[PDB]
């Protein structure tokens, strides 16, 4: 043993070794040490993991004939409202305070066999389009797809993005904004209905809860 | 050169009207993502510095008409930036082009393989997709059919060059 | 990470040039100095919502004459440590040292700050050039006006 | 799951996943989706490929 | 990033009093080693220059009471820096939390797995451990029970960043 | 479990017969928690409900309590009768070493039980049978936990908007 | 050994600067010049009782003009040998050359001494930066006030 | 550090007198090759720049007396630079030291293994070899015995440091 | 070959400094200029009788100002060939080019001679430092006074 002892740099110092602890003045059954692991458990009878694959939100807004110019926003949905509504699907979702959620959205317009127009269903992720936008420069480039509103019912999935590893839901007014945009005037415009009805169904494709709300 | 196997761009072209009538009609859709508008599309946000690119295009096309509207549709590629005012239906049937009746098939996806004489697409070199109705469109008393396309994605993407940021 | 070489990030205004020296620059692909898109890196940052990756900065200085290059330039970094260059330039590579996954670009924060010790006398210009590294990433879309 | 998650830089973002499309108000035989590939075909009865060798 | 499999820190939190009574009581213990006091702890002496760290915490908890004192104890983690004033016992039993009677189990070790939305702990992001007595504490005529915790070590430690030495 | 309360009662309320805590079943089944809001969606059906009580005491004091199910709601919370307490369906239990629970079925005159707008679902009470063990130098108030659980539920009609 | 780059150890006071030259510095992670914690290396040394490892020192000099850099700087070490740098800086790596296992940091000695030959005329500043090497070690705990 | 398996130095210490008598006697020999004299020894010519060294010492010891001279000799190592004026023979026999009668064994070789608390020998840290005669020396009427040692070599040599050439 | 770095062999006297230039130095571990032991290499050479091995010489020059460094220094060797350095130093490695086995150190000859072309004007100091190489050897003993 001399100065040529190789030194392995460790952070564990031997100034505190095995801390033994022994019961002295009473019985063990009266004095117990518990070793637990505080992990997050979603509840048993509810929690977003029941909505996995199922619908949790549904609206039916309307839009007029005069709003069917190119680019006009017809219907809008803030994801922070769709996830915090008054239905049973939402109230099970506002209990998740942080986690992951991939959400399916579907649109469906009821039309005659006469009229038929095309609509884009866009996911404005940074909420850069208020509902009073007739741009079409922004509509044409946003992520989404076009579909015909007479013979079809169009749906797609999108993942909620978080800068961190999970996504804090509590007090998060920046979860995205879904829009239905008009690309063109209707097929026929004379002697036609002056308003339409579109159904929106938001579903849960996947949910993970990394922290659950407790009172 | 940077290579991207799948490159989604979700760029939708302008929707083009067609009045009903017997006259032969053509709707031209150029596919030039380098073309700028009010907002920069997903293509320009990542590959606008390039001088030219290469890759197969995928286009979702859509024809919105009534249920009592008849037309024959020829979807025709145009490469090397040629201009066709009129088409010879004899030439199209000789090349085994198949027309589709929009009363039966009015939605589709067109794969456009890379074809350019120069070797790449650019600001000036781009493919065109022509929707050619030879017999016009036969619809109910003042109908307009609308043809709308969306450049969905670019498969097997490759790009070169480095332009100046103006 | 396909931009050819160092793109121009920022020129120091010709009023704060010889007056003492300290030059704070946020480590970001955005032209955060303007709280306008200048080059391709700024363009990619403005058309995306989030970013992570390494940035290679390089400060180039021009003096009145060669005699005015009285020392070699230094560059400090924080989230004080420094790196020393030569008398006419200084390179500094800044890896992603924030323990998150991504940082927001614009309206949807900095990876730190560089502090360039400016010259003190008889300098002509001080420019800063940036290279987007190799493990870079812009993981979203964001609408940017084309006007 | 922490900041040491390795990041693979991909250009495909999950802000638009599988776009399902379903027929609602009519029959399929009345509404079909065609998937074609617009390639160049030389004509059958003429075209320079007949002059090959001649 | 530097990685440490086992990192002992032996930091003891402030011991918190609880008077006996029927009112529901909560003792909050934040676990923020970046928090400075009079002396720098073993965590700060070696990893205070870091911007943020990651790793599982091990905490020795201790409840000192009399031998004739009854209480139910819910040890509850709180991540992502949320503030809970009141707990819903229905919610705790739905999440399968088990309470312990301090007249039978009043010493323990809590493993806290790494859970943070941002991706790491920091000066502002840290876990909390809440000792929640729903029925208060029933003790002999003026007793105060004391709850004391010690951050024992950090397992699977990882840390990044480089702050300025102020 | 679908419901949980923690009410309190004073030392001076520990006379024989006094009602300490009360719970209307039409409120426990229509509260604000997640367990209740899942239950207010059932408009009619069957439900057998478990109820458990638990009082936190020292090792000095110990008193007995009856946990009664007043099914026709004939005892307001300001009742010190004990004539009514002694005969109501329920059981006695010691509040220091024990935690007492029992099941009861909600009765309907018909075949199912209409839940919507039904303020006659029963009334659970905790009644004091005797003065405390020791009364000098003792706490002046106590804390009792009540946990209502579902033993069985059948839905014969569900609410739709 | 997780500190990013060269941290600032010591600036030479602007009175002993041009007066001849010799500059004795103890090879230690402690700010032994003060017989106050300055940077992260000093902080880690003050919160530990013992230390061993290699230290990478670097002296940076600033002259009035480039003409005043009349020679390249040298740095001597002892426990006389020297190393020669360039005209504006000099690096010197000092391995653990004491035949012990650890050296005490503060109240519970130096790994040697560097002697920097200072400039003799028309110099502006002389700073010394230190890097904790890679095979470094601080093997104890020690209480340090946080005031 | 430089390593030398065998390093001969052939340094002889000063020969120390001992008068005959009954008083207990001690002859101390420090083994400090860094100690300088009139001439530089083989150790200093090659390893004087070192701060400290390490290695086992080999020492040839010699006791020159008459043929009618009796004494018991205890050769005792002293490490870590302690000073012993008197020895406890009880302690030496408890440590199983064996004495040798110089009328039978008065020449030898002592292997000194490396033992130092600091980790190396130096100018100030060196081993000592003490020749302890507990009963004195019994010789013929004015004899002086002479004890002389020679540091023969250093086995498994290792050295570090770099001093200033003064 | 265990000496840390370049040890100081010889300083040129401040009278023959600016006067033209040529500087003959024998390639030997001995301070043959004195026909007194200066450093560790001289000490090892004086306490041995014979030597062989490679010697790494390095000449360091100091000028009045940077402008006086009008050329890069050269160093010639013989047993005329030269090596060219930079404007402030010149290194020259001299292997054992005598076809013998050993050369005597002192009273029991040189491995050649270096010729340093001295500066001609406005120089301040010229020093010569030597490194004992790696394949060095001192194969004898020799008595040297310690006074």
């Amino acid at each position: 043993p001399d100065f040529t002892k190789i030194i392995w740099p460790t952070v564990v110092e031997r100034n505190f070794s095995n801390p033994q602890s022994e019961i002295t003045t009473t019985l063990q059954e009266l004095y117990g040490d518990t070793f637990e692991t505080v992990s997050i458990c979603p509840p048993q009878s509810y929690g977003g993991e029941l909505l996995k694959g199922k619908i949790f939100f549904s609206s039916t807004p309307e839009f007029t004939r005069e709003d069917l110019v190119e680019g006009k926003i017809l219907a809008s949905f803030k994801l922070d409202e769709v996830l915090s509504g008054l239905g049973m699907g939402a109230m099970l979702m506002t209990q998740i305070m942080s986690g992951h959620a991939t959400i399916r959205v579907s649109a469906k317009v009821m039309l005659s066999k006469f009229c038929s127009f095309a609509l884009k269903l866009v996911y404005d992720e940074l909420m850069q389009l208020n509902s009073d936008t007739t741009d079409f420069g922004k509509i044409s480039v946003l992520p989404g797809a076009i579909f015909s509103t007479q013979e079809e019912e169009f749906s797609f999935d999108f993942e909620l993005f978080s800068p961190g590893v999970h996504l804090k839901f509590d007090n998060n007014k920046l979860l995205g904004k879904v829009h239905l945009a008009a690309l063109s005037a209707p097929n026929l415009t004379e002697n036609m209905p002056e308003s339409f009805s579109c159904t929106f169904n938001f579903s849960i494709v996947d949910v993970k809860t990394t922290f659950y709300n407790i009172g | 050169c940077l290579s991207i196997p799948n490159f989604p761009v979700h760029i939708t072209g302008k929707t083009q009207q067609l009045h009903v009538g017997p006259k032969p009609s053509i709707a031209r859709f150029s596919f030039n993502p380098f073309d700028l508008g009010t907002v920069f599309n997903r293509f320009q946000s990542l590959c606008a510095h390039l001088e030219g690119y290469s890759g197969d295009l995928i286009v979702n096309w859509l024809v919105t008409c009534s249920a009592l509207t008849n037309a024959r549709l020829y979807i025709i590629p145009v490469y090397d930036n040629y201009s066709f005012e009129k088409f010879s239906e004899e030439k199209l049937i000789q090349c085994k082009y198949e027309f589709k009746q929009i009363s039966l098939v009015r939605k589709g996806t067109v794969h456009i393989p890379f074809v350019n004489w120069f070797g790449s697409y650019s600001r000036t070199r781009f493919p065109k997709l022509l929707f050619y109705f030879p017999n016009g469109v036969s619809g109910p008393s003042g109908e307009k059919i609308h043809v709308t396309v969306q450049l969905d994605r670019i498969l097997n993407f490759s790009g070169l060059g480095h332009r100046l940021f103006k | 990470s396909f931009l050819l070489n160092y793109s121009h990030c920022g020129t120091l205004v010709e009023s704060s040039l010889n007056k003492g020296g300290m030059w704070c620059v946020p480590v970001s692909p955005v032209n955060l100095a303007a709280y306008k898109t200048h080059n391709w890196l700024h363009f990619m940052a403005s058309t995306t919502a989030y970013w992570r990756g390494t940035l290679h900065y390089q400060m180039r200085v021009t003096y009145k004459d060669r005699n005015a290059a009285c020392r070699n330039l230094v560059a400090f970094y924080t989230t004080i440590s420094s790196v020393m260059g030569d008398s006419f330039s200084v390179d500094i590579t800044v890896p992603f040292l924030i323990p998150t996954c991504y940082l927001q670009t614009i309206r949807g924060s900095c990876n730190g700050c560089i502090y360039f010790h400016l010259p003190t006398k008889s300098a002509t210009s001080v420019q800063l050039w940036v290279r987007p590294g190799q493990d870079f990433d812009f993981a979203r879309f964001r609408l940017l006006k084309a006007g």
